[PDB]
Parts: structure tokens; sequence; C-alpha cells
RNA sequence: AUGAUUAGAGGCUCGACCUAUUCUCAAACUUUAAAUGUGCAAACAAACCGUGCCUUAGCCAACUGCAAGGCCGGAAAGAAAAGAAUUAGAGGCACCAAGUGGGCCUUCUUCGGUAAGCGGAGCAGGCGAUGCGGAAUGAACCGC
RNA sequence: GGGCGGCAUAUCUGUUACACGACAACGCAGGUGUCCUAAGGCGAGCUCAGUGGGAACAGAAAUCUCACGUAGAACACAAGCGUAAAAGCUUGCUUGAUUAACGAUUUCCAGUACGAAUCGAGACUGCGAAAGCAAGGCCAGCGAUCCUUUGCGAAGAAUA
RNA sequence: GAGUACGACCACACUUGAGUGAAAACACCAUAUCCCGUCCGAUUUGUGAAGUUAAGCACUCACAGGCUCAGUUAGUACUGAGGUCAGUGAUGACUCGGGAACCCUGAGUGCCGUACUCCU
RNA sequence: CGCGGGGUGGAGCAGCCUGAGCUCGUCGGGCUCAUAACCCGAAGAUCGUCGGUUCAAAUCCGGCCCCCGCAACCA
């Protein structure tokens, strides 16, 4: 036989790591830096933009670190762009954009400084540097926008990344986020340049349609052939050249009233569906059952 | 019924082909011309981990060229090196991980044309089975253990290896 | 021999506790450090940077400076016939909230509530008595104490 | 766990290998961990209370929030009760200088050495600098 | 005793050392006068030492693959400590190894220097999407007076 | 009674097998025109929703291994203070105080926040 | 005992400053009636021993088994 390492010395000396770590959620040695701040500046509020998509969904939140824990300030869904009218691609770059840009216009509404930080009303995709305390940009005395900073957990920081396309959203509301062009999509390493029409196209999903309307050519072209990509694209009828309209007018009415919400049914007791942990009497007397079985077998 | 869901279906999730030349220069550069041209895709070279004096390898140099082959070709090119082995492996073979192998002695039986200048190499066929849901395992966030009744065992590679491409297994011990 | 480096002689003294290794964590990072507070210095080892002296470790001061990652505090150090106040310069991550006036500060915020109920004209607590003074006492047990064979015996191994 | 170490047993005629044990250990090994210690606090330049006030080229997106220096008021068992301190406790501040800078002994701790009235340290007492009363006699022991 | 030897002569780690700190011997076990434009700085990706199963030549030992793997590796050296989405490995970009208004402080300590350190403030930068992180390689690797020698006080503007 | 995101403490939370899982989630999953990255769309990136609870994930189970808190070990080991105490010594006991550790054994197997959602 | 040097094919000796040579000797075949000389070829190491470092140790650093020296002074 072989060495079993694994041992009861293995697991006497073995030391767990984190929660989070085993489950593989929070990058500590990250996390310990963005929640980090000037011990002089003695724990005023700082704000982390947390953007984290799954598969079917993307959430963006402004979260404030507490010892006793998290405090989410303020939260925006893509489930929640229905509301707003956009049925489909709610994990596109063109969704990530109008999710970064409805948490900004609700997180403003809420500290109440809308309608003096509006933003960018038309995205045109170009690059502005924000304003912080950080850079005076000339020491003038207008009033700083809300600040946060970007947290992308442990997502791959790529260019053209739907976590910026967040960002980019969130900025463009009239949030101060520190950030530089050179992850938007269409920005150009080589020549060190942005490429606003390129990142403003993906803002409006036009990749989207072009992929759309490539692949309705291909279904037309082989009926036999059952077609699953864009099938509920396909089922509800979403013509490519309405797609670029659907976000202009989903972004107005963002702005419009950044409050609402998917409609919610008027409503009722708890059922429980938890399975009920025996006690310590109840399993020595099952054991002593065992035992006492087996007795009577040998 | 728990074993017939859908996502329990073995699949080929790799074919690795491995040629050790062992000396490094023009040999090794052939040998990189005859794998790409098989794979249809740049194979990548491996350094000696270690110098060996028998061996006539040195550490770093470069030793082997290998290549990973995923989906249809990957397939396709299986069939082929089952065709030269006449769908016949060793119990041996195969790994308790659900993974098996073989080797080829030569490239020409593969249905490759021969090229006087890039001559004839062996080489190391190893596939690699599994099922869906193997990314858990592989992905960045929530990295985590698959579950040890979804893992592939050897009986189940034989099993899949006899249904899917009508091989035979000796029973045999290696000596 | 012995040498006299900054790290002399703190194999023990600058070491993590079993299964307790690992960095300082947020709760550390968060807590508020201000001009005229109690903290212990107590050296992590794990950060390295801002570590003070081996001396300083385990010892309570009042903190006179605070820097965007730095602490200052005022140790006292007896030399030859007299006491120093000795200004050590660390990082924050060496440096814990001192409760060595928690019991005063308990003991100031009772006799303000004592002093407020009784302008109020609220009933006060009554006074805990002494456990010193004399009583009847009525036994539920009684053994007797004695010395027996068996204590021998039980004391003799092998 | 790291090193050291004795011997059976069970698994896979010997051996090896693995498993759970077993005999015995560590100034330069440790999960655990005292006693004796060591730092701080225990209300008079302080601290506590006030939708109190004034200033800041400080923090914060702003502020009535935070940081700081003050001003104006308030309350103060002046620190209860619970074993809930004690003091032959005038605190601080200087100035000018002498002799000394060979030590030795002892209770406990302790290193080198077979050991030494041997060499070398720690804490504290003592002799040196000091007799007196005791151990017959003895710088260091007992008492003082 | 002195000589011979050695160096306990400046200095670093563990132990002696008696759970704050401090402590002797020509006590014990070992180091230092170097080395590195990367072996410095930063971001990202990755996980190490070893095992087990399997694959033409191929065998103890070449490379490929999959599982286990709390660090049993690695971090220029002696040692201690520390570190696992790193402080290790790989790689992409870099020169924070520059300058730094006589700021303050620790270690030695007479609370003097010297050498190493710590916390800053200002300039100009590097890396990063960003919080941030860096003014060398954490902690050993070094030098007064006098003398010698080099750098800085560019050009032009001021009726003074 | 549950889920998701960010979390505080960092095993009562880990590890090994086994079973169960309403809803919504989460996740596997489909795919490669474009953004982006690889020998390999495995990872990663983009775009999707035909399928599955098979895995992850969550609960429960084991005279389970660990871990946590207690008892026991034991007033034992050791130790501050004392003797013109015992003993040739080695050392030991006594007097006024303090007081461990493993084995063993009993019980337990995460807990607490913010926001959104399901049950409704 | 203190300081220093040295263990290499059968013999003597290089290389001793990481990746085995010299002469003699031995073996085979020639030349001679034969031996020697002479000519043509061949074989022979694991660098005294044990550890460590290094991708790699005759080499570099440690202990051991031996060998050889220089010192062991003032009374
Ligand atoms: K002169
Ligand atoms: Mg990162
Ligand atoms: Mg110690
Ligand atoms: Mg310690
Ligand atoms: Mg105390
Ligand atoms: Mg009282
Ligand atoms: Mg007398
Ligand atoms: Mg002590
Ligand atoms: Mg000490
Ligand atoms: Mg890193
Ligand atoms: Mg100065
Ligand atoms: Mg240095
Ligand atoms: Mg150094
Ligand atoms: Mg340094
Ligand atoms: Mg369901
Ligand atoms: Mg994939
Ligand atoms: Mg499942
Ligand atoms: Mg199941
Ligand atoms: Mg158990
Ligand atoms: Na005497
Ligand atoms: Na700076
Ligand atoms: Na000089």
């Amino acid at each position: 036989f072989v060495k079993v390492v694994k041992n009861k010395a293995y697991f006497k000396r073995f030391q767990v790591k984190y929660r989070r770590r085993r489950e593989g959620k929070t990058d500590y040695h990250a996390r310990r830096q963005m929640v980090l701040q000037d011990k002089t500046k003695f724990g005023s509020p700082k704000y982390r933009l947390v953007v984290r998509i799954t598969n079917k969904d993307i959430i963006a939140q402004i979260v404030q670190a507490k010892i006793v824990g998290d405090e989410v300030v303020m939260a925006a869904y893509a489930h929640e762009l229905p509301a707003f009218g956009i049925e489909h691609g709610l994990t596109n770059y063109a969704a990530a954009y109008a999710t970064g840009l409805l948490l900004a216009r609700r997180t403003l509404a809420k500290l109440g400084i809308a309608d003096k930080f509006q933003g960018a009303k038309e995205a045109d995709g170009s690059y502005s540097a924000v304003r912080t305390k950080k850079d005076d940009e000339g020491d003038d005395e207008e009033r700083f926008p809300f600040k946060a900073i970007l947290d992308v957990g442990l997502a791959r920081t790529t260019t053209g990344a739907r976590v910026f396309g967040v960002l980019k959203g969130a900025v463009d509301g009239g949030m101060a986020v520190p950030h530089r062009p050179n992850r938007f999509p269409g920005y150009n390493k080589e020549k060190s340049s942005l490429d606003a029409k390129v990142h403003r196209d993906r803002i409006f999903g036009k990749h989207v349609a072009d992929y759309l309307k490539q692949v309705k050519e291909e279904a037309s072209s082989n009926p036999d052939e059952k077609c699953v990509q864009f099938s509920k694209y396909m089922a509800a009828k979403v013509l490519p050249e309405s797609i670029e309209g659907m976000y202009k007018k989903a972004h107005a009415a963002i702005r419009a009233d950044p409050s609402k919400s998917l409609p919610k049914k008027a409503k009722v007791a708890h059922k429980s569906y938890k399975t009920k942990k025996l006690s310590g009497a109840e399993k020595r007397a099952a054991a002593k059952a065992k035992v006492a079985a087996i007795r009577e077998r040998l | 019924s728990k074993a017939a869901n859908p996502m329990r279906e073995i699949v080929v999730k790799k074919l690795c082909i491995n040629i050790c030349v062992g000396e490094s220069g023009d040999r090794l550069t052939r040998a990189s011309k005859v794998l790409e041209q098989l794979c249809e895709q740049t194979p990548v070279l491996s350094r000696a981990r270690l110098t060996v004096r028998t061996f006539g390898i040195r550490r770093n140099e470069k030793i082997a060229v290998h290549c990973t082959v995923r989906g249809k070709k990957a397939e396709e090119l299986l069939e082929k090196g089952l065709k030269v082995k006449e769908f016949e492996l060793k119990s041996y073979n195969f790994a308790d991980t659900g993974s098996f192998g073989f080797g080829i002695d030569e490239h020409i039986d593969l249905g490759i044309k021969y090229d006087p200048s890039t001559g004839i190499y062996g080489m190391d066929f190893y596939v690699v089975l599994g099922r869906r849901g193997e990314r858990v395992a592989h992905r960045k966030r929530k990295c985590s253990r698959v579950g040890h009744s979804h893992h592939v065992t050897k009986e189940e590679a034989m099993k899949w290896f006899e249904k899917v491409h009508d091989g035979i297994i000796f029973q045999a011990k290696k000596k | 021999v012995h040498s006299y480096g900054y790290k002399s002689g703190t194999r023990h003294l600058f070491a993590k506790k079993f299964r307790k290794h690992g960095v300082p964590s947020v709760s550390t990072i968060l807590t508020n450090i201000k001009v005229g507070d109690y903290v212990d210095v107590v050296a992590d080892s794990a950060v390295r940077e801002g570590m003070p002296h081996k001396y300083y470790h385990g010892r309570t001061g009042i903190v006179w400076n605070v820097t965007p990652r730095g602490v200052g505090v005022i140790i006292n150090k007896p030399v030859r016939t007299r006491t120093l106040r000795k200004r050590i310069c660390v990082r924050f991550e060496h440096v814990r909230k001192s409760r060595c006036q928690e019991a005063f500060k308990a003991k100031e915020h009772q006799f303000q509530a004592y002093l407020a109920a009784k302008k109020a004209g609220k009933a006060l607590p009554p006074l805990q008595k002494s456990s010193r003074l004399g009583g009847i006492v009525r036994p539920k047990n009684v053994e007797v104490l004695a010395r027996r064979v068996a204590d021998y015996e039980a004391m003799v191994p092998y």
C-alpha cells in the first residue's frame, strides 16, 4: 500500500482558509487594499462599486465596508431592465452599461444630488477624466461628484469586459469612478488611443444586432437544422434594426424614473422545508440499536 | 435512473499527442512540423527539467513536442490511432482516473503522406475521458471538487471503448 | 556568539500562534485610531513593515501622531534612575485599541446613570451585601473527612 | 509536527512496504502551559454631558457627520455598594563637585570543568565600611 | 602567567538566558567585508516539494496526462521568523536602487556619534482598469578630523 | 422555511463516504460573427437559453477522523515565601500561598450583518 | 596535542580552482633459430572512505581511516 497523506496528524495541524476563500468568492488580498484608506481620514465613508455577473444576471451595488459587515447603499440588477424596456440580452455589454446607468441614477437620487450631477445624457463612448479630490484639475470650487471605486472581484480585467461596461454606465450616470480608457472596447494598445465609435456601437448593441442578423440568414438557409442561438430573440421577433433604438429608449426611461422595478404582486406564512436534525440522544439510541442487532446476529 | 441522466454521458475531453525526441535541434524541428500537420494547429515544445548523463539531456534543453486536440478533430485523430491499433487495447492501458492511451510507432500509418525531409516519428496518444460539469474544478470563481460519483472510473472507460468504438480489451497485467 | 541586531532573540516572540497564521484581516484595517487613544503595541510577525522593536511588544501607551499608514505611540521605558517617554513609529497593523480604561469608563457611566435616576426620582437598585458576615448554616449533606487506608494504596503505582 | 529511539502485531518461508500501536528522549523540538513576573488604567492642567457656540487653506459627494484648537454652560457617591487598599507619601526643578570604576561571600537559578577554598553569569541579601550578642575558635553563618 | 595557537578585536542568527527587557566565559552551533539592471519596482496569470494511476522507443531516472498534496518547496548567502488566487513560479511593462525643503523616531546608548531601521512631508516617476503599491533586494554586508578629488551655483533679464 | 450579491468572525464552519433538494436563484450547459486570450474558446473573453439536477451549491445522516467547549487527569506535576527541617549524599517532606499538560471522557457540529428576491 | 601538506590504472607521478593525462608495467600480433631491443595495436581508473551543496563533484565544503612534516619554549 501507499502512505496516507491525509491522516489524523494532517487534520490536527490543518488550518482552514477564510470561508469566502474556501468557497472561491473573495480575493482578500485585493479586498484589503480596496477597503484600506488613509488612517488620517479617521474612517470617512468610502464606497466600492461592486460589479458581479452571473450566467443570467448582472449585479451592481454601492457597498460601504463595516466591521459588523458590508452595507449595500444601493443595488441594481439586469433583471430589472424589463421594467425599462429591455426584455432580451440581459448579460451583454449593452445591458451592463444600462445596469451601471441605473445604479448611478438610483444612488444619486437617494443621496439627493441628482439633477446636479447629470453625467452624459447621450452616450458617445468617449473617455473623460473623473473629478476627484486627488486630482484638483486646477482647484476649482465646483462640488465634487459622488465617488466610488470599481470592484470586479475575481473577474479577468480584459479589454472590452462587461464589468467595465457597468463602469461606463455608472460614470455616464454622473458617478465619479476613477478609471482609464485602456480596458474599454475599441481601445487600441499599440496606438494608445480609444475608438469612441467602436465603444458606442457595443454600448448600443450593434454587435448583437450584427450577430443576430447573421444567425437569421443561417437559420433561413438551413431550416431542417434546429437553431438554439438567439432562440428567444426569434420567438419574440426582435429585428436587428431595432436594437439600437430600444437601448436608446431604455437609457431615457432609466433617467426618467430610476426607482421603477419589476411589478410586485400584492402580498401568508412561511412553509417549512428544512429536515429536522436528530438529537444526540436519538443518535446514541440508533447506534446502540445497530450494535445490539449485530450482537444478536453474532 | 440517476445514471441515465443525459449529463452523465461520457465524452472525450481532449486528446494529447506527445513526441519526445530528447535531443533538440533539427530532429525536434522536423517532429514539430509533423505534429503541426497532423493536428492542424501549432504545437508547444517541452524543455528537459533536469540533466541526465545516460539520456544525453541537459536541464532546460528542449526535448519534446506535444499538442492538445479537442472536439471533432480529437475524435477523428482518435479513430485514426485506434485504426492503426486495430481497436485492441490492453486492460492495463486504462488508468483509474478514466483516461487511457496508446502509442504509434510510425506516423505513416495514420494516413499521412511521407516526406523524405521530415522523416518518420513515433507518438504517444492519450485520451482523457470525462463528463459535463468538470468545469467546476478548473474555473476561476468558486472552484470546487467534482463529486465522487460523477467521476469516470476505469470500468466505465473500458465499457465506453467497447460500446462506442467496438473495441476489444485484452485482460492482462503489464510485465 | 550572541549578536545584537534589531531582531536578535525574537524566535518565539515574533511568531504566529499555532493554526493562527495569516496577514491581518479587515477588522484591523477598519479600526479607527485617534490621537490620545490608548493602544497596545503588539507586533504582527506576518507584516514585517513598520514593525516595532522587541522591547515595545506588549506595552501600552498613548497615541501622539497619526499618519496615513503609521501610528506614533508614547511608551514609558525605565532607564537607570528615570523613566523616559519614547515615541515609537509603527504601522497601524501593530497597534490594537487598549482596554486599560474599560473599567473606569464603565464606572463613570454607571455613576451618571445613578445620578440621573436620583435626580429623576427613580428607585435605586438594592446594594449588594457582604459575604463575610456571620450567619446560620443548615447543612444538607455532612460527610466525615478522614484519611482512609485505601488512600495510601491509591498513591502507589506499579 | 521536527529530530532521536526499542519491540511485537495486522495487512500486502523471507525481507521490504503500509496501518494502528508499543519502550524511551531533546539547551539550539513543540500542540498545551504555570508559579514568580512585566506594560497600562483606576475623576482637580483630566474625564463626562449640551439637536450649545466660534474658527480651520483639515476628511467626506455634501452636511447638522468626522478631525482639531478654543469659547460658553451643566453635572460632579471628588469617587457608593460588593473583603473594594496602605503609606515615619512635602511632589517636581536645578547648580557645583569628591571618592570609586581590582571586588569578595551566600540562599535559590545557572554555564565550563572528574572536581576545587576553581573559573564564569542572573535575582536579591551581606562583607568590604561594623562592631555587639551567639555557633569553643572563623570578614561572609545565627540573632541583632 | 607569558610565548605558540586562537580570537571571543567591528558585526549577524539560534542556544546558554532562568515565559517583560537586559546578562558572563578562549561557553555551544553557525555566519559577515560579498552578490544582483535584476536576483530591484509593479500588474497579471499560475502553484510548490513530493506521491499514486496511465502513454512508441523509455528502463530507477527524458516528456505527456489526470487525481491527491497546509507548504513537508522556494525566497543570492548563516540562522530564526514570515508568506499559497503569495512574499513562491512564469511573464509584460518599467528605473521608487532618483530626488527628497537640516521633519520626527527606533536599535547601540552617555539616551553621543557611526552603521542599519521606522513613520512621514515635498518633487518627478513606474506599474495597475482601480483602490493602491514602490524612494532597492526587511531585518549582517561597514568608516571621523585634516588632506585630496568630483558635482551643483545654465543662458538672459534688475539704474540697483 | 429558503436563494443570490457583498460581508464580519475565520473548522461548532474542515475532511471522508451516503442520502435528500418545493419555488426562485445559483450552476452546469449551448456557441464563436464581433471585444479579448490561448498549442487547445480547457482557462479566459464575447454572444446565447435547447437541456439537467448528473455534479457544484444547500440540508440531513455516521457508536466517522478532526475541531470547539466542559469534566477527568489532580490539588497530581511544577512553583513564590520559610526552617540551627530530615538525609553522608542524591534528594525529600513539611509550613503560608499559587496551581498545569496529554491520554481518557461528556456535550456540540457554525454564527451574526446589509441589500435584493422566492415561498406569497 | 597546535599549525600545514598529501591518498589518482599494477609502480612512480600530472591534472587537483565542477561538465581523467605522462613514463614504466600488462595483453595480442609482427621481426629473430630463440630471448632482449625494435615495430604495429589493445586493455586497465571510478580519483582513500562517509556525508552535504550543485542540473553536474577527482574538483567545492564537512567528519572519519591512514601517511608525512613544522613546533612542544622561560624556569
Ligand atoms: K595639516
Ligand atoms: Mg488582482
Ligand atoms: Mg527561548
Ligand atoms: Mg510567542
Ligand atoms: Mg497586570
Ligand atoms: Mg467602595
Ligand atoms: Mg563568639
Ligand atoms: Mg525572566
Ligand atoms: Mg528574554
Ligand atoms: Mg500577486
Ligand atoms: Mg533633523
Ligand atoms: Mg540592508
Ligand atoms: Mg539583506
Ligand atoms: Mg531595508
Ligand atoms: Mg425548480
Ligand atoms: Mg467552456
Ligand atoms: Mg446538483
Ligand atoms: Mg443527487
Ligand atoms: Mg467524531
Ligand atoms: Na561560616
Ligand atoms: Na512620494
Ligand atoms: Na569616507
